[PDB]
């Protein structure tokens, strides 16, 4: 139901600040070479990039093959996980190794810090089918909730 | 941009271009080929007509459905203007005669035309403005016409000072007046030239090279306020260019000199025609006018444009003009014109 | 302000939380002068004195199998199994933990239907928490 | 790895298929610019010819080859006769046909065709 | 009229008049089409499909209508296995990315599991 | 009886299905899988080495007096290797029956002409070409006959567009009618109407 | 009704209408804008509530083979008003 | 030198890249204890043969196989990288 979005608050065209310090309306080849000047009057350190959640692979792929030919490693995203320890350097410390399907052949799931129902609810409701069919015994650390 | 002029498509005939032009003058030699140039990407284009609504046939076609809207104007009326100027975002101002008439002169069609539709188009919001001078245009030329423009594209860049003035040299087409004009002297038996065709020079360009770089100043942003001199890459004399010319016809080329002061009072004869006039003392001053030379100024290879040499686009003007022994004969058989540098 | 492209307007891989790369294929264009983003960034980089060897989709997902090949390997899901090392690694950290009883963001439904650019731009998510907040 | 062959059991009969149609287009240019009145010169009539040519030069199975020949011979056929006037012929010429740049920024600046 | 020695993959670009664009550019899709929710059929899951990637559509300013500059916007092909889609792909010079065929599972289903006395399929809702 | 439903009658069914045994065992080395439909037709399906005989077999033999091509068709299927099922539909003014005769072909596998046996087949098999792209050999003037006389393409190919590839129109710039790529102000809508519920079991495909 | 934007052109029962600085009115330069005056949400408005005696009542519109397929509407919500689902009429329970 | 980052590709049943898991569950905990701050990534995947890619400053990679390898082969060459 949130497709209704996709038709409203769109950026349908680039946009650059005037003398005033307001966003006005110009075309590709202008922004990108404002964006190209300012790129190569810096170097590492001092150029950075975020991601915010709905980004593709490829973008930040390019994105950090761009600020790597130009020095900078700060690619940073939004969401925190802690590298202490050995971070992304191994995908069994940032994955769902027990596959979704996974929870059908548990007998005991610990839940931590998550409202699954309202975060990931298709997670939930393959927990509660376990608990329907797998007689699954469910517990949690965190506030109470449904 | 506004929602509904972002580009889209490939530019084809049914595509959009961002474009929506107003053309005064679409009804000549040079607006039907602008217009199909417009067109044929995919733009609107808004077409003032004077005329009878027979004569905008061959561009009612020229454009997908509702790319084309016309309009019934008058130069006197300055509503007929701002009607039409109302909702564009360029306007080019193609008007222009090569003779006065009983209710229209020299400057009316080339200093207070163009002005007032200069004022109407700034007044409106137009973003762009191309202003249709002539080449050799200067205060100080014999010719009145010449005399005209220039003033006329002052007033223009006194009233919009980010308009666009394209200076082209003497047009050579299908539909035109300059090759033609050079094959039907034949009429006549022989070529009647000033000193002989030589000390002049004509530097000039095809139509379609021209309407591509008027297509092309309507969206490059490097154009804005700028003046322009659309000519051919080769110079030629006169003379060989109207040898060239009958070789091409195949006609018999009889040249003989003749000084200008009697050839103007047969220009003025042949203007007095209450038709359209086969010749004109003004059209005269202007054939034998020598060719500026770049002299600088910016040009087709700045649009982005290769200008075509005349030896290319020549016959398929001047078939038309030969007779049945001569029609089929090709390109090669006619040895080319003298090139110059003067 | 670049505009780049949705989901629904664009391919892409996006990965899972078990590691299932997942590709988007394309139902719309983007709108107006709307683009891939990592074709903006392409562009971006030829403007600049950079240049990214990829002009085309399928040498932007030869780079991603370069730098990790699980993100080509579609609608499949790879086993990974060195959690002793990690153990071992992370049991090396002198933080503890603060004893402030950990909630989640979202504590009720009114918290779920707008979390995102997309959802706050919705009028229907927007309806359902007027209808939820009320009763 | 074994099929039946149209009329080249190898790639050089082929080839001197080719060369055989190559000459007759060659001669028959001029006959054509000139009946049809088309407004181009004779060699660039060739050069159309030679581009048209070298737009299949990859092919490698004599088959290919045979067809495109035989289509090659039905065009010159429809040309040498005048069953085509001088619009199907300037039609390899594309005069209209605006020529998208091959310059992957261009192809990005204009519309989201890859 | 014997036999002759290809030894080569298929070509067949020259001979169907598909310009260089249509061929080079174009990323086919191979795949069966998944099932409509809104419907419990499920012979519309058995044959396998050929779709071409999505290029624009631009409303059409006189009427607001869709337009476009691809001719294969709409065309579909019909294969009854996957091999027999991939050939033809390879052979027209096309490029393909298939996607396997999505059975469902078997699944354990009892009547009587509704009525239970110890387990929570117990339903209170007949 | 039943007035909807259409009579039926087997006494045909037998007649073609003797005739069909007749063809299969005096011609062996073409035929195969002879089959007759509920509704009263006999299809002979061949090699297409075969093509030449078997017509002429059916032209001139005594118990098969088939001298009048009525069609002669062509059927892209894609999925097979040899897309193109080329039909030889008959007749007997001498028997008042009927009889259809298919081959396969594909794009690089052309098939013999019947122009020797039957001067009908002269177009039609110009037709196939022009639409197809199948060649027929030893034909005195193959060449194009419904499509334009520069076009690239055979469109009733399954992976023809409906709409093609070019689309025509005139420009004053060079006074000509020109082609230029397709572009639509509609585009044509693909409607999905295929039920999806099994309509006839009696078709149905065992996986 | 038919309600003029600032720019003066109308807006149709749709409410639909062109932007002061869209270029697409050009096409009514010289020309008119054709509009339907008769909106029928007004007109379908200004009809009465038909009262009827019987919980379910049904509406073939007007003319039987002339009007739309029989629907059968329920009245119970006495304070709402059935309303077909093909034209607009309104029914209510007379005697609640 | 200018070393960013180390990725290591390999694949999680197959002999040539049998030397790779043995060096990472005996020493790269022990190396990334040495060097806390430089990512060195492990991804591996099915069927691929593995490789070690080390890329330097201003986006430059370097890349040399390690099929049928033994641990100790694969320690020469990653201490080889980083040293440089
Ligand atoms: N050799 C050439 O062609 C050259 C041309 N130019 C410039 O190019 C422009 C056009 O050239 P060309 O197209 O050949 O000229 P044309 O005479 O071929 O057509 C000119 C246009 O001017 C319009 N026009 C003239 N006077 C009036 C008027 N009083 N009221 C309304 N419309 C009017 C005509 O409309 P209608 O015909 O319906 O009255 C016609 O469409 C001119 O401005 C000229 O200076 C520059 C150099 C040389
Ligand atoms: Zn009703």
């Amino acid at each position: 139901f949130a497709y209704d979005g996709l038709k409203r608050q769109r950026l349908t065209e680039p946009m650059v600040r005037n003398e005033k310090g307001l966003l006005t309306y110009t075309s590709w080849e202008d922004a990108l070479s404002r964006v190209a000047g300012m790129l190569q009057n810096f170097e590492g350190n001092a150029v950075a990039a975020i991601a915010g959640g709905l980004v593709d692979a490829e973008a930040l792929v390019a994105l950090k093959d761009l600020l790597n030919k130009v020095d900078s490693d700060n690619l940073c995203t939004e969401e925190i996980f802690p590298t202490e320890g050995a971070g992304t350097d191994l995908r069994s410390n940032y994955l769902l190794n027990t596959t979704i399907a996974g929870v059908e052949e548990a007998d005991v799931v610990l839940l931590v810090g998550t409202n699954p129902r309202f975060e990931a609810p298709l997670f939930n409701a393959r927990i509660r089918k376990s608990w329907l069919h797998n007689d699954l015994k469910v517990a949690l650390i965190g506030s109470p909730v449904d | 941009l506004h929602h509904a002029v972002i580009p889209h498509g490939k530019g084809g005939r049914s595509s959009v271009s961002g474009v929506v032009a107003t053309v005064f003058g679409a009804t000549g030699f040079l607006g039907r080929y602008v217009v199909n140039h417009l067109g044929r990407m995919g733009s609107q284009v808004i077409i003032p007509y004077r005329c009878d609504v027979y004569d905008i046939m061959h561009l009612r076609l020229m454009g997908d459905l509702g790319q084309l809207t016309f309009l019934e104007w008058d130069a006197r009326d300055k509503d007929s203007i701002r009607k039409a100027v109302q909702h564009s975002n360029v306007v080019i101002n193609l008007i222009g005669r090569e003779w006065e008439t009983r209710n229209f002169d020299f400057e009316d069609v080339f200093v207070n035309i163009p002005r007032a539709i200069a004022q109407a188009s700034k007044e409106a919001g137009v973003e762009r403005f191309i202003h249709v001078s002539h080449l050799n245009a200067s205060m100080k030329s014999s010719s009145k016409s010449l005399r005209s423009k220039a003033v006329g594209e002052k007033e223009v860049r006194s009233v919009f000072p980010e308009a666009i003035i394209i200076r082209p040299s003497d047009i050579f087409g299908r539909e035109d007046r300059f090759l033609n004009h050079f094959a039907n002297y034949r009429w006549f038996l022989a070529v009647p030239l000033v000193s002989l065709g030589f000390k002049t020079v004509k530097q000039p360009v095809y139509v379609a090279d021209v309407s591509k770089g008027i297509v092309n100043a309507t969206k490059d942003p490097d154009a804005v306020g700028k003046t322009f001199a659309f000519t051919g890459p080769n110079r030629y004399l006169l003379f060989h260019l109207v040898k060239y010319i009958f070789g091409m016809t195949h006609r018999t080329f009889i040249p003989y000199p003749l000084p200008l002061f009697v050839y103007s009072w047969i220009g003025k004869l042949f203007g007095l025609s209450p038709f359209e006039p086969w010749t004109t003392k003004d059209k005269v001053e202007r054939i034998h006018i020598s060719d500026v030379m770049p002299t600088d100024l910016p040009g087709l290879e700045d649009l982005g444009v290769q200008p075509t040499p005349l030896e290319l686009k020549s016959i398929e003007v001047l078939r038309r003009h030969r007779t049945y022994r001569w029609l089929s004969s090709e390109i090669e058989e006619t040895k080319p014109a003298k090139t110059v540098n003067y | 302000i670049l505009p780049g492209a949705a989901y629904t307007e664009k391919s892409a891989t996006y990965v899972n939380t078990e590691g299932r790369a997942q590709q988007t294929k394309v139902a719309v264009t983007p709108p107006g002068l709307a683009r891939e983003d990592w074709k903006i960034i392409r562009a971006l980089s030829e403007i600049a004195g950079i240049t990214l060897p990829y002009d085309t989709l399928d040498q932007v997902r030869n780079r991603l199998e370069e730098v990790s090949p699980n993100l080509v390997r579609y609608d499949d899901i790879e086993e990974t199994n060195y959690f002793q090392q990690a153990s071992e690694l992370a049991k090396l950290v002198n933080q503890e933990v603060l004893a402030d009883p950990l909630v989640p963001p979202q504590l009720t439904i009114k918290d779920f239907y707008m979390t995102d650019s997309i959802s706050r731009a919705s009028q229907t998510m927007a309806k359902c928490v007027k209808a939820v907040t009320e009763g | 790895t074994s099929v039946k062959p149209i009329f080249s059991r190898d790639l050089n009969e082929a080839k001197r298929r080719v060369r055989e149609l190559y000459r007759a287009w060659y001669r028959e240019v001029p006959n054509t610019v000139h009946l049809m009145q088309l407004d181009i010169t004779v060699k660039q009539g060739r050069d159309k010819v030679r581009e048209m040519f070298m737009k299949n030069a990859h092919v490698t199975d004599p088959r290919v080859v045979d067809l495109l020949v035989i289509k090659g011979k039905m065009e010159l056929q429809e040309t040498i006769k005048v069953w085509k006037q001088r619009t199907h012929v300037m039609r390899f010429f594309h005069e209209t046909e605006t020529p998208r740049p091959k310059d992957f920024l261009s192809k990005f600046y204009m519309g989201h065709d890859p | 009229t014997q036999l002759i020695t290809v030894d080569e993959k298929l070509d067949i670009t020259t001979l169907t008049g598909v310009p260089e664009e249509h061929i080079k550019t174009r990323k086919v899709r191979i795949f069966v089409p998944a099932r409509n929710n809104m419907q419990s059929g499920v012979n519309n899951t058995k044959k396998w499909k050929m779709e071409f990637d999505t290029r624009e559509r631009w409303e059409n300013p006189l009427m607001g209508w869709a337009s476009t500059a691809d001719p294969l916007s709409n065309m579909v092909l019909t294969f009854s296995a996957k091999e027999d889609a991939i050939a033809f792909a390879e052979k027209n010079g096309w490029s393909y990315d298939v996607e396997e065929k999505k059975v469902p599972k078997p699944k354990s289903k009892s009547y009587g599991a509704n009525f239970s006395w110890n387990k929570r399929t117990r339903v209170s809702t007949k | 009886k039943r007035p909807t439903v259409r009579p039926r009658s087997d006494v045909t069914h037998k007649q073609l299905s003797a005739f069909g045994e007749y063809v299969a065992e005096i011609l062996p080395k073409y035929v195969q899988q002879v089959q007759v439909s509920c509704l009263d037709e006999l299809e002979i399906c061949i090699h297409p080495d075969g093509v030449i005989p078997t017509l002429t077999f059916l032209r001139d033999h005594t118990n098969a007096q088939f001298k009048s091509l009525a069609d002669l068709t062509a059927v892209d299927v894609p999925t097979r290797q040899n897309r193109f099922e080329i039909v030889y539909n008959l007749l007997s003014l001498r028997f008042n029956s009927r009889i259809r005769v298919k081959t396969y072909a594909d794009e690089l596998t052309p098939i013999d002409s019947i122009v020797s046996v039957h001067i009908a087949a002269n177009w039609y098999e110009r037709e196939v070409w022009d639409m197809f792209g199948v060649f027929f050999f030893n034909h005195p003037d193959l060449r194009r006959i419904l499509t334009d006389y520069g076009f690239e393409g055979h469109p009733f190919r399954k992976d023809f567009p409906l709409t093609g590839y070019v689309e025509l129109r005139y420009d004053d710039e060079v006074k000509r009618v020109v082609a230029e790529p397709v572009e639509l102000a509609q585009e044509f809508r693909k409607f999905d109407l295929n039920s999806p519920w099994e309509a006839f079991p009696a078709y149905r495909q065992p996986p | 009704g038919v309600q003029v934007s600032p720019s003066g052109e109308k807006i149709t029962h749709t409410g639909q209408v062109y932007d002061e600085k869209d270029y697409r009115r050009v096409r009514f330069v010289d020309r008119q804008k054709e509009v339907n005056e008769n909106f029928a949400i007004d007109l379908i408005a200004q009809q009465p509530v038909n009262e009827v005696e019987h919980r379910i009542i049904a509406c073939d519109g007007g003319g039987g083979a002339l009007g739309h397929p029989k629907v059968y509407i329920n009245l119970d919500k006495e304070t709402k008003t059935g309303t077909c689902g093909y034209c607009g009429l309104q029914f209510k329970q007379h005697h609640h | 030198l200018g070393l960013r980052e180390i990725r290591v590709h390999l694949c999680q049943r197959s002999p040539g890249s049998q030397g790779v898991r043995d060096f990472i569950v005996q020493r790269y905990v022990e190396l990334k204890k040495a060097h806390p701050n430089l990512p060195i990534l492990i991804r591996e995947c099915s069927e691929v043969q593995p490789k070690l890619w080390a890329r330097y400053a201003f986006g430059q990679e370097k890349t040399v196989s390690l099929n049928n390898l033994s641990a100790d082969e694969v320690t020469r060459a990653m201490q080889n990288v980083l040293s440089g």
